[PDB]
């Protein structure tokens, strides 16, 4: 009831335009509105994860309008084990002729007024955090 | 640079060496081609009259708008010596060189030319079975040696010493082999006209003591031979220099009589397609190709799966990139390669996204790229991956009594540009092993 009720939520109000799913909805679910993907981190190697997950955005309802290009980002940190798993997980894409482009940095996001983290206290309160993670007569008497 | 290179050349020739240069009708007219289209106009007004101009006169034969060529025309002259500036009376008289003029004027006039073209001994060949066949199979067992594929008959010490000393293929002797560096690749990619210039080029630097004058007099007149054809034998420094010039294929001797090869006409600046391959999403490569010089310049960098009689197919892996970069090949070459050897299929639909991107938003006008961009930006990336740590050999300075001895100290070593890094704080500073002793030395002083 919950999840159907933020689905729908997602869709026909206008005051909600994203929103943050999990493997729950990975496959065989119709969102016609959603256009913009996002994957900060997924389940390792697996490949078909990669493809169902990029499935949920190529179901655009307005996938005929001039210019139109569904947007399918995977966020993946440099000189990591992550990168490892997410050459192999694109592996099913790039057979089928989808191409992926390294974005090594984001125009105009300094000037962006507000970031996470960004003063050095901040950042060092959040290493600690994620490091310290791991007889009816008696009754009545009371 | 042809044009260039050829002229720069003999401008670093010495005058004296110029004039004795210009002895002969047939390197005079071969000379004449080089200059710009102005200075070949102003040469033939002035090899016919034996008079003087005044320098102003020939200003107003230029335009307004073509001033400019002007400029380039005259210094291009000048620099060569073709022209001499005689200033006399008050005025900057102008006046050609009389052995160019002489030479020039035997040459279009028919006159004595001392067996400069050569003679004809009515004895010819066929050019397409054996003049082809012999100078391509030499220009390819060269290249085929220089590319690194594995060949039956290496080519002679001549050759191999001028490849050796020059920068192409450059060889140790306790790595036992050789390989091809970053102007190699450059010189594959020059055209079949560069390509010689650059060899025979390294040659002319190579020759001591065999006279200057005689081995350009020599490569001067072969272009002006004309293939399939016969011609007797010349100078005693231009007999070694004949024999040799076969070990490039350029002429071919059956053992008295020389005959020029195509290549031979081609040095004198003569004016789907074999090569084209398709590049791709998938890092997968299908050159549409059939010769071996073709298949080794392509497995510099391309990890080839298989071959078949029309075209061979391979595929691009970060293996085979990182082979091509460690030897020296820089990226942005490879793309050149690329880009200069696509299939016309990848050009038209690569014309239909930018006429599709033209027709939705025709405000912005990008350089078209043949091939998709995900492969031109995987390449560079890898070349960034080898460039990931960069490192400099030389000294550090620490333990400054005062600090300005230290400020002196530093200012100087960035005078002198060989200060690498300097840290205030800690007054330290780095500098490489180049400038290490003129650090020093200013250290003494
Ligand atoms: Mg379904």
């Amino acid at each position: 009831q919950e999840r159907m009720n933020i689905l729908q939520n997602f869709q026909y109000n206008d005051q909600i335009n994203t929103i943050f799913l999990s493997k729950v909805g990975d496959t065989s679910i119709d969102l016609p509105e959603a256009t913009c993907l996002i994957q900060i981190s997924s389940h390792y190697g697996s490949r078909r994860q990669e493809a169902q997950r990029l499935g949920r955005i190529l179901r655009a309802k307005r996938r005929n309008d001039e210019g139109f290009n569904a947007f399918f980002y995977s966020l993946v940190s440099k000189d990591t084990q992550e990168m490892y798993y997410s050459t192999k997980r694109q592996a099913f894409l790039v057979d089928q002729g989808y191409a992926f482009k390294v974005i090594t940095h984001l125009h105009g996001m300094e000037n962006i007024p507000n970031l996470a983290y960004a003063s050095p206290r901040e950042r060092r309160e959040l290493l600690q955090e994620v490091l310290l993670k791991n007889h009816p007569l008696i009754r009545k008497m009371y | 640079s042809l044009k260039h290179s050829v002229t720069q050349y003999l401008e670093e020739i010495p005058q004296q060496v110029q004039n004795r240069l210009y002895t002969s009708p047939a390197t005079c007219l071969a000379i004449y081609r080089i200059l710009p289209p102005l200075a070949k106009f102003f040469i033939m007004a002035m090899v016919f009259n034996e008079n003087e101009v005044p320098l102003l006169d020939l200003d107003k034969w230029v335009n307004s708008n073509g001033k400019l060529q002007f400029q380039n025309a005259i210094k291009s002259m000048k620099s060569l010596h073709l022209l001499i500036p005689n200033k006399s009376s008050g005025t900057l008289m102008i006046n050609l060189n009389p052995t160019f003029k002489i030479s020039l004027r035997n040459a279009l006039t028919g006159g004595e030319v001392q067996n400069s073209f050569g003679v004809v001994v009515e004895e010819n060949v066929v050019s397409l079975d054996l003049l082809d066949e012999y100078s391509a199979n030499k220009w390819e067992t060269i290249l085929h040696f220089m590319v690194g594929t594995p060949l039956a008959k290496i080519p002679s010490e001549k050759v191999l010493n001028l490849l050796k000393h020059s920068k192409l293929m450059e060889e140790v002797n306790s790595t036992g082999e050789f390989k091809i560096t970053n102007e190699g690749f450059q010189f594959l990619l020059q055209e079949i006209n560069s390509q010689l210039w650059t060899l025979l080029l390294q040659y002319l630097k190579m020759i001591e003591t065999m006279d200057l004058v005689d081995v350009l007099h020599f490569i001067f007149m072969l272009g002006a031979l004309e293939v399939g054809k016969a011609y007797k034998i010349l100078s005693e420094t231009q007999r070694i220099m004949l024999q040799d010039m076969r070990d490039y294929g350029l002429v071919f001797q059956k053992h008295s009589i020389f005959y020029p090869t195509k290549l031979a006409l081609m040095l004198t600046s003569d004016t789907i397609p074999d090569g084209s391959l398709i590049v791709e999403t998938n890092f997968k490569i299908y050159s549409y190709s059939n010769s071996p010089l073709q298949i080794a310049v392509l497995s510099l960098f391309v990890h080839l799966k298989a071959r078949f009689v029309n075209m061979v197919l391979g595929q691009i892996t970060r293996e085979s990139i990182r082979r091509a970069l460690t030897n020296g090949i820089t990226a942005d070459q490879i793309i050149a390669y690329l880009e200069t050897h696509a299939h016309p299929q990848m050009r038209r639909l690569a014309e239909e996204k930018l006429e599709k991107k033209l027709e939705l938003d025709p405000n912005c006008k990008e350089p078209l790229q043949v091939l998709p961009p995900t492969v031109v930006d995987q390449i560079r990336l890898w070349q960034l991956e080898l460039d990931r740590v960069i490192t400099y050999e030389g000294s550090l300075y620490s333990d400054f009594e005062t600090s300005q001895e230290y400020n002196l100290l530093s200012k100087y070593a960035q005078d002198i540009g060989v200060l690498l890094w300097k840290d205030d704080k800690k007054k330290k500073f780095f500098i490489s092993k180049e400038g290490n002793s003129q650090v020093l030395d200013f250290a003494k002083r």
